[PDB]
């Protein structure tokens, strides 16, 4: 089976086994599997990940600008700034995802997409 | 008669396919989406519960 | 054979009973469970 | 940045656009080791 | 030999032929949908678990409404979820009534109940009756004046000419689509009927299994493409 | 004269269905290409292709079935007879 | 004499719809690949990737339907009968 | 008449197999293409890729039987003999 | 000898006709593929984009006409006759 | 009678024979086609990319021996005598 | 005499002008869906991509001019009579 | 009436191996391009690619040549005749 | 009998024709498209690329120019006369 | 009777030209296609692609000339005259 490591540049957030994973990468959304082919994507802006497992809930993950590298035996998503759905302040990413900045629009987006929004 | 026959035989064929092969997993899809529904409309009451 | 005839209509008519049915007593009905 | 060949996958769409747009977070990624390795220093 | 058309109990009243054999097939398929309709509001209920027609009816209703709000919403068009899904099971039911063994020897090859999107009129006026009701919904929404000018402007302006002639097609291909589909079928299962029963009883499984596939992909295509028109009909 | 005519329709009728098969499978095939690797791609895939997918087949089937009604016309009801 | 050139007029009209069958078909299987791959891709794209697609698939089956008026012209009319 | 009737029906029953089996065998290629490739892919895709294949197939393998029909009217049953 | 000149004309037109559809619907399907991808791809190229597909299509359909001006010139000029 | 029958038939199957080796020829190799690429990609894939291989090539090929047999029929067999 | 050789002319001048039109329709669309591919790629190739574009539209137009011509060359003059 | 036969015998030989050609040809020219982007992409691979190549064009030249033999049985043993 | 082996060789020499053009054509362009592809992606690719490229070609204009000779073989100086 | 059999030789060999000259050009240019696209790719490479291409190559127009000398037989040897 797979095992989903979520890296951030500053620590790692989440390395837990996983069944599935989907996430949007910049030539569109991607689904893997176990002994899925190698393969490195740059995930979008506001790309959200979403990772099944054996018995715990859907798991959503808003990406700032991450990469994912199937390999082998790990799916590893590289991510600047990773937030789970459980720290995700609905609030905040709504009035986030109409800031002026780009980059912060796309977080904010990506937020959302997490928050089920 | 013997036209009656063939396409009798055939339907009874088609009818075993389905019956051994469609209907199972109609049947059972059905079982799990029904399961849920049981299960969802019992937490609505048990969330009221609580 | 592809010319039509009168059971264009005698369709149609039964055609909109159905759709009568189902729009009335089918549709919302489950639209509304929904 | 020097090539270093020290001798011996798939990429979506295309392993160009891939490079270009990892270059600046290898980059910054490699700032920010420096700017950790820094504070421990100065520490 | 093959004969195409020879309808059964075809009759005239009001100076109109009518196929008696295609009416009576449609008959028969709107009395099951009817029945399976009534059968859901004897037993259609939101508190308890669902009856099988009731899943039957809500896994094709949301269906339904899953392609019209991806392409037209029901706050535009909410009129064309009753449609679309009575168009599927009309047809749907229509299509696979021709799956029972209702099928002998005259000694040429007869069937009691044949499809009746084997005969132009059924195909017609389920396409015709589309064909109005979009447009009609088109107009409404456009305006009796802006409707046709959008129709001929298209998506391209200067290709006029080509898309004129496609809104004229539609129908027409949406009926003989359908036809085409069950018509040929009446065929090969009358040719299946040349042979023994023996060599017969074979050739005829393995096509009434295409045919149940291909009644629900044409049940499906037609409700599909007629949410489509009216998606398209209603900008 | 009729059987020349007669002839004459047949081939012209298989023709028209040759054209139509190519046409329809050749078609259907790259539909389904375009599906599979779709649905391979992104497994969800499955709920949101089959309306696009269905479209196409309606477009591929549609070209066969017309040349078929136009089949039914050549063979049994022969324009020209 | 008019039983061969309605023979050759039945043969005309099948090559007719069966080249104008092929063309639509294939292409339009063609276009709906694309369709199928963005959609799969960006399944937001449903929206707008119909106006790219729906003149592709209209001007691939012009060829057939201008085809198919002059099979109207061959087999119903008779150019030389 | 009857030998030129026939004659006449067994060249449209081989055009419309030639275009039937043609179609078929292009489709299920292209559409095995795709069924490949995703299953290099992703192997464990191959048990979802398989109804995406299948109803391909199921459609053009359809439109090959149908033209089997259409040349059994043709050679079996000629219409117009 | 009219009838059998007239016949062949027949023939040619109709020959010439289905390879034009077949080039003009396989070759603006192939265009339209282009076209739905990069759009879907890039959807600011829209603009872009039909600039360099009508240019094809319009060789494509070139083709097409060029060879519906000759099956005219068949079946109502018929050279020879 | 019979010459004339019997000339119809060799045509038809040489159609059938040919349609049936362009499918079988075309539709294999695209089926190849993902399998070496696959097996580029992907050096150990090679086992489990087989049988989705032989399974479209077993369609395709079936498409193939279909015709061969009928055409069996129409030149030793040939309906219509 | 005429009236066969004329005939065959006719045929085989369909047969030439609708294959040079199902190729050069083809190969222009085949050469219009790189071309669109590239320009949503790199607007600047939009310059530098009409000359390998218009290179292979010039071959494949060749080869279309060069049956009409023979086309003519069959119907207007006749090699036979 | 063997001229009628052995004519119609020879052009169903020629539409045999017309056939057979078209097949063979596309179907290795794909496997190939499968091949050659194959060895492209990993030139070391090229040991490993010729297994599936040459199997395709095994696939690919069973089916031309048993369709060169039916050609052969046409044109030296015509069936009937 | 000179009308009517000249009606077959100015048919013959129209398939001939109508053959080499589609292969030309289909050819040239799926050449091109490759050639177009590579100057988008790499500009500077250009004098790398044109060198595979007019080899193609070189191959597939040789295919169409052969055609040529045998058809005024078929045309021009018909055996069998 | 040999002008018939003449001429049914006549147009199988030209129906043999055809088809081969379809199959060497699109398998030509597809294969052509593969090379231009590595040499593009891989530069270095062109060594180790020719290899490829030229087998590839060896066979599509080995299925050419093959049919070629068929042509031949029916051409000039016509066996059934
Ligand atoms: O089915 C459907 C079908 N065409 C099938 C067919 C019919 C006859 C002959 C060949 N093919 C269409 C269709 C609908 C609209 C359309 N455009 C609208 C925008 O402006 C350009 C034109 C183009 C196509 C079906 O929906």
């Amino acid at each position: 089976d797979l095992n989903v490591e979520i890296v951030a540049v500053e620590r790692e957030l989440w390395s837990g086994p996983a069944t599935f994973v989907f996430t949007r990468t910049t030539a569109g959304e991607i689904g893997i599997l176990p002994r899925h082919i190698p393969l490195v994507a740059q995930l979008v802006d506001d790309a959200m990940v979403r990772v099944e497992r054996e018995g715990e809930d859907d798991l959503r993950i808003a990406v700032d600008g991450g990469f994912l590298s199937v390999t082998e035996e790990t799916v590893r998503i590289l991510v600047e700034n990773a937030q789970f759905e459980s720290e995700i302040d609905a609030d905040a990413a709504k009035e986030d995802a109409a800031s002026d900045d780009e980059r912060t629009a796309a977080w904010g987006r990506a937020r959302l997409r997490a928050l089920g929004q | 008669m013997s036209i009656f026959i063939g396409q009798l035989i055939g339907f009874a064929v088609i009818a075993f396919i389905i019956v051994k092969w469609v209907v199972p997993p109609v049947r059972t899809l059905m079982r799990n989406q029904q399961e849920a529904v049981r299960a969802a409309l019992a937490e609505s009451a048990e969330a009221a519960k609580k | 054979f592809l010319i039509p005839n009168g059971t264009f209509f005698a369709v149609l008519i039964i055609f909109l009973i159905v759709l009568g049915v189902i729009s009335k007593w089918v549709v919302p009905p489950i639209s509304k469970v929904l | 940045m020097e090539v270093e060949y020290v001798g011996e996958y798939s990429f979506e769409p295309d392993p160009e656009t891939l490079f270009d747009a990892l270059l600046p977070r290898y980059i910054a990624t490699r700032v920010y080791a420096a700017l950790l390795e820094a504070a421990a220093s100065e520490s | 030999a093959i004969h195409v058309g020879h309808h059964t109990l075809v009759f005239e009243l009001f100076g109109m032929t009518f196929n008696g054999d295609t009416i009576l097939a449609t008959a028969v398929t709107a009395v099951i949908v009817i029945a399976l309709a009534f059968y859901l509001r004897a037993k259609v209920t939101s508190t308890g678990v669902p009856s099988g027609v009731q899943l039957f009816w809500e896994a094709l209703t949301i269906q339904m409404r899953q392609q019209i709000e991806g392409s037209i919403g029901m706050k535009i068009a909410p009129f064309v979820l009753p449609l679309s899904v009575t168009i599927f099971v009309f047809i749907l039911i229509s299509n696979w009534l021709a799956v029972l063994p209702l099928q002998y020897g005259g000694g040429a090859a007869a069937e009691l109940y044949k499809a009746p999107a084997s005969d132009i009129n059924f195909v017609l006026a389920l396409a015709l009756f589309v064909f109005v009701c979009y447009h009609a919904a088109g107009i409404w929404r456009r305006g009796i004046v802006g409707h046709p000018i959008k129709v001929v402007k298209g998506h391209v302006a200067f290709l006029a000419p080509i898309n004129i002639v496609e809104e004229l097609a539609k129908p027409i291909s949406l009926a003989l689509r359908l036809f085409g589909n069950i018509f040929a079928g009446g065929i090969l299962v009358a040719l299946i009927a040349m042979f023994p029963w023996y060599i017969q009883w074979f050739p005829n499984a393995v096509w009434k299994t295409f045919d149940l596939f291909v009644g629900l992909i044409q049940a499906f295509i037609f409700s599909l493409l007629t949410i489509l028109y009216f998606s398209q009909s209603m900008e | 004269p009729n059987a020349i005519i007669t002839a004459g329709a047949l081939i012209g009728g298989g023709l028209i269905m040759g054209g139509g098969a190519i046409g329809a499978g050749i078609g259907d095939g790259i539909a389904g290409n375009a599906l599979i690797s779709g649905i391979a791609r992104q497994p969800e895939a499955q709920g949101r292709l089959f309306t696009p997918f269905f479209i196409t087949v309606g477009l591929v089937e549609a070209a066969y079935f017309i040349n078929l009604a136009f089949m039914a016309l050549f063979v049994f009801a022969t324009p020209g007879l």
